[PDB]
DNA sequence: CGTGCATAGTCATTCATG
DNA sequence: CATGAATGACTATGCACG
């Protein structure tokens, strides 16, 4: 047996699979939660070990082990590499892993291996997984059908912008700037409000991007391109200071200190411009680099053309909605992770309510029980078995199913604790719970009030200053 | 460095390309060692379409152990090169980076029917008394579960035991293969040139015209 | 401030704490489990995440980020090639590991990464961990102090013989050849009734290694000086056979198939022998390898002397008992296993004894009870709190504490079934086994027979034909 | 590749030497520049007790970084030369390991007093309010969990990688609060002697000094 | 060239012993 | 130079884009 196939017909096939998968699974942010999926799977794995910034820290390996095992058929080295960037501070804004131990830094020195460094998840990191188990979100099977996948996160907060990211995958590539956490909530719940929002406002909140380095961003103009496109281009200089000397106390987004301050000296002894004539003293707590005739401005002016001390970030914006992969704004962006609130919002509530309407119905039955106590146990006594009793319940005081097993399996000295009041102090709260819910759910408005004030909540707790200055 | 077969008979010996040693070894395993040799690859492949060529190592084995040459000429050495490649997506990338080397500078081997491609499960789905399937992709998945159940998933080819790998997807007897043959020249250029091409532009409008997102 | 040593005695603190490590903790198997510490930790580390013969496989990879997470402060290399050997048929005898994909083989091919293999520990290798549950052997603190470690194992069987082991320290390397269970248990049992035994009778039983790869074994003379001393020289030669060629279907162990073959055909090239005429056509099921003046035995004695198709074994038979080094021969392993087994039964029974007399003290409470039923319950309910109900209890019909919290919890289908006939009946059950059990604990040959059963219950289920033969 | 330090001055300036890049990326980080430059080694050392040398490339390099050369002569390059392993067992075998080299080659250097052991935690105990100690060996472990009492959480240093910045500096290598080791030799007889038997290549000896000093209680 | 996820590999060293 | 646990690292590839 064998068939016989063309060769461009066999490329074909070959190549979308790929392509598809690489798009989508491997390279390309959701443009709900903005993350790839090994970033995805790194959080759920690691929050479903409960992994949390408030218990202690757990070796990465084992870490990296469970999110191999379960959920991600891939090199130990890929995935954790990408934990690793995720406790990289000066790579993203805000950060969704703590690690202990040597994650590389800004001098590009390498991350210690695995075995060595100890991670946990961060504290913000559980506002993406927060309400997740309240089935909020779709979920999938792994690659074994071992166990279910998350698809995308809750997303308390709208990392894609916030964290931005980058991004290289067939056909397309990707890179966005990260940004002010504060802003782009702002940003969100005006639009949530006047959704038929154009950018020129929406730039009043979200001016544009934050860096985790600080720095200078000139170029406005191009700026809102970018918002407004998906594309852009933008000027970033190190910040500068004159003693008396040069100064340099931040530098580009995604540059490298280490390299950085090599091409500057190369600079003197090329001798390329005038008065060249470089150290770096940055220690753990602070960036500063130190630079006859003081033609100053002439050696700095030259420095940012020359070197990389200024440099132009580049925007291509580009997520997977629906699928798929799409070059967006600002408004996309954001229009899209608000709809997605909505549903996560519209999900919690549901399965809400109905656990609560269980527990309810349950409740009026002990009520009841209360009052027909001495007969009720008698009843047991002279029952068969554990079923026996529940279906003779069932026949005489016509209780439910599910209320049988209740006072069926009621311990004893629950009995200790006879006293409507209580239970009826309960269901006042599930009653009011649950028409409180029925609003949300059908309510439009109610729903997205509640967005508003999440999100509010949020951006006060996580809020931080700028750090990144424009001009 | 390779595994080659007992007997040196060009005439119905088989080359089997594989993604790395891992996967070789199974493959060394489960193998008629009479009439089937097997060449590991370091991972994915240059991409030939993209004297770099030469100096790569990996081309500049394949070149040596098959005969011929880059011009090529022909009968060396076997009546079959097939490409086994781990049975997921990344498997499938290699096969077309190893085609678009073929169809470059092998051609003729190619044009005559030489290249094979080897279609290695990627599921095994089990119910003294067993049942079991073997699914492709996850197409083939759903109704394997519907019929069905444990789940396996060869992450790559050494996650299969020999046993496996011979009774599916060697022994000629039961195995099914992939004849590669082109019928036009045009076409494949113009096909190749996009996909595997240097240009960019157009493949992205090929994906977007042409991969279901659904 | 700083503290000044000298050369001399800084070295020695230095290799005085690495010799230690290395001897015990690396590479010397324990004597009681003839384990070294990474296979133990593999095999309990696997047994506790429940990685057992009867359940399905798990990803190697996962299951080594535990083992380093948990227990193994070192390499995932180390401690996954380990795990591999374990796996491997040709080389331990009766294997405690089995792993779905490519494990290397004879022909030396290397094992497939741990990404791509899954594993599973075997059967026997549970009757390793068996009772472990049951306080039945000292445990430590992980390197963490956050979870405790076996520091060896229970050991249904004699590990260390059955598998043997090597073998490199400091001072210190070891080498055991592996051993046909069977004869081993018998030796076991045969010393365990006449404990003053000498080796030649042990012998009878114990008469020499049994190789995972068959092979012709010849050497008694030097055996016995392994066995008493536990140093010794053996010949091992492959199998032949001659058709009508040299067939090859053994080879001796710890040899490499794949240059085994290139060495004899370099014997031909080199034409260093007469009739040489070599090809190696083996297949999943089965070892075989293929050889005018037919010189045949010449050729073949040659082969012999000038290669590896016969070759000698080397007998180091260097175990930890009491924590330190020795070199011992079979009297000092069997001897040690067999007391090891007497602590273990001793603490079973020990430990099962009190769970016994436990749920016994509780089952004559609930006897008790379901005659005072109806006050018994009238009095929970005039009772305030779970507690309040508790001390009540204990105060009235002066029921113990733990038949309190027993009583209480009790749920409430547990009325449905007063008789007090059943819980008799259990009662009974718990008498009967607490008064066998007290008797192993103070009855030192009730105790060694029960040690004799449980090892011909072993001996019948694992048994296995020779498959080294002895000339 | 080596980490060097700001000044060039081989009055005060210190090399130190360290198991490994994972490692040593912590040991650049927490780091005077001034006056700290840092050479990572690839694991174990050659046992140079035991030409095969020279052409060892880690060898060869501490060589170069160290001016000097093996013949000795002195002064570069630095008034330091510091051994950092990892704070386990296999750490005390590489500064085993590295000394014999110095003393068997460098050996003024040694007999100097240039030569230091730095002696970096093994184990982080803690129970806004946080107590914390550090230990370095099973021995001081005890002691410090009988302090803490309930509620310890303890940390272990599977490597220097595994600690952080700050942590680093404050215990071992700040000179304010840390403490070094000095090494230096009172015989050359006793210790050609015992570098001879422990890293020597005889092994018939070594196991008798183990089986008569080595304490497997 | 580097960037971030992926494909797949390799090398030095120790220690005892034939 | 293997052998078995350890110490500690490195290299080639695709993919878009400035
Ligand atoms: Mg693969
Ligand atoms: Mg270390």
């Amino acid at each position: 047996n064998i068939q016989n196939m063309s060769l461009e017909d066999i490329m074909g096939e070959r190549f979308g699979r790929y392509s598809k998968y690489i798009i989508q699974d491997r390279a390309l942010p959701d443009i709900r939660d903005g993350l790839k999926p090994v970033q995805r799977r790194i959080l759920y794995s690691m929050n479903k070990d409960s992994n949390t910034f408030d218990k202690s820290y757990r070796k990465s390996a084992k870490s990296v082990g469970n999110i191999m095992g379960n959920f991600h058929p891939h090199g130990d080295s890929s995935i954790y590499d990408a934990m690793v960037r995720m406790s990289q501070n000066w790579k993203n804004r805000e950060i969704l892993v703590e690690m202990h131990g040597n994650n590389g830094s800004m001098d590009g020195d390498p991350p210690a291996a695995m075995r060595y460094t100890e991670a946990r998840l961060s504290e913000i990191a559980g506002y993406l997984l927060q309400d997740i188990e309240k089935k909020t979100v779709p979920f999938a099977w792994n690659f074994d059908d071992t166990e279910k996948e998350p698809t995308v996160l809750p997303a308390a907060f709208p990392n894609l912008l916030v964290n931005g990211s980058t991004g290289i995958s067939a056909g397309y590539a990707t890179d966005i700037p990260p940004h002010n956490l504060a802003e782009v909530i702002d940003a969100a719940v005006y639009m949530i409000d006047h959704p038929t929002a154009k950018i020129d406002k929406l730039m009043e909140f979200l001016p544009g991007p934050d860096f985790p380095t600080g720095a200078i961003i000139q170029g406005r103009d191009e700026i809102k391109k970018a918002y407004e496109t998906g594309k852009g281009r933008v000027v970033v200089r190190s910040k500068t200071e004159i003693e008396k000397q040069i100064v340099i106390t931040e530098i580009p987004y995604e540059i490298n200190k280490a390299n950085l301050v090599k091409k500057i000296d190369d600079v003197r002894v090329n001798n390329k411009v005038a008065g060249i004539a470089v150290r770096d003293e940055s220690d753990r707590d602070g960036l500063r680099i130190a630079i006859k005739d003081a033609n100053t401005e002439l050696v700095l002016n030259y420095l940012f053309k020359y070197t990389d001390l200024q440099i132009n970030y580049n925007f291509n914006m580009v997520a997977i909605d629906n699928f798929t992969p799409r070059q967006v704004g600002i408004v996309p962006i954001l229009s899209s992770y608000i709809a997605h609130r909505r549903e996560v919002i519209l999900a919690r509530s549901r399965f809400d309510k109905e656990k609560a309407e269980k527990r309810l119905h349950i409740v009026e039955g002990l009520i009841r029980v209360i009052s027909i106590l001495d007969e009720v146990i008698a009843l047991i006594r002279a029952s068969e078995n554990k079923a026996d009793a529940k279906e003779n319940l069932k026949v005489s005081y016509d209780f439910t199913e599910e209320q049988a097993e209740a006072i069926v399996t009621l311990q004893l000295y629950r009995l200790t604790n006879t006293d409507v009041v209580v239970l009826q102090e309960e269901e006042a709260e599930l009653r009011e719970k649950i028409a409180m819910l029925a609003a949300i759910i059908g309510d439009e408005r109610t729903m997205y009030n509640l967005m508003k004030k999440e999100l509010r909540e949020v951006k006060k707790k996580f809020a931080t200053p700028r750090l990144s200055s424009l001009e | 460095k390779l595994t080659p077969a007992q007997s040196k008979n060009p005439a119905k010996n088989e080359l089997y390309l594989v993604e790395g040693d891992s996967a070789g070894g199974s493959a060394k395993q489960g193998r008629d060692r009479k009439f089937q040799a097997i060449l590991p690859l370091r991972g994915k492949v240059i991409n030939t379409a993209k004297a770099d060529i030469l100096k790569n190592e990996e081309i500049n084995t394949m070149i040596y152990t098959i005969g011929a040459g880059v011009d090529f000429s022909i009968e060396a050495n076997y009546d079959k090169i097939i490409i086994m490649t781990d049975a997921d997506t990344d498997g499938a990338h290699i096969q077309t980076l190893l085609l678009t080397f073929f169809y470059r500078y092998m051609r003729p081997l190619v044009e005559a029917g030489h290249v094979y491609i080897a279609l290695p499960p990627l599921y095994k789905m089990s119910k003294k008394k067993e049942e079991v399937a073997y699914a492709w992709t996850d197409g083939e998945l759903e109704e394997l579960r519907k019929q069905f159940a444990t789940l396996q998933r060869y992450k790559g080819l050494g996650e299969m035991n020999a046993d496996q790998l011979w009774e599916t997807t060697m022994n000629p007897e039961t195995r099914t293969l992939i004849r590669v043959t082109i019928e036009d020249l045009a076409r494949a250029e113009r096909r190749v040139n996009v996909l595997m091409g240097d240009k960019v532009e157009p493949r992205r409008k090929w994906i977007e015209d042409n991969v279901k997102f659904t």
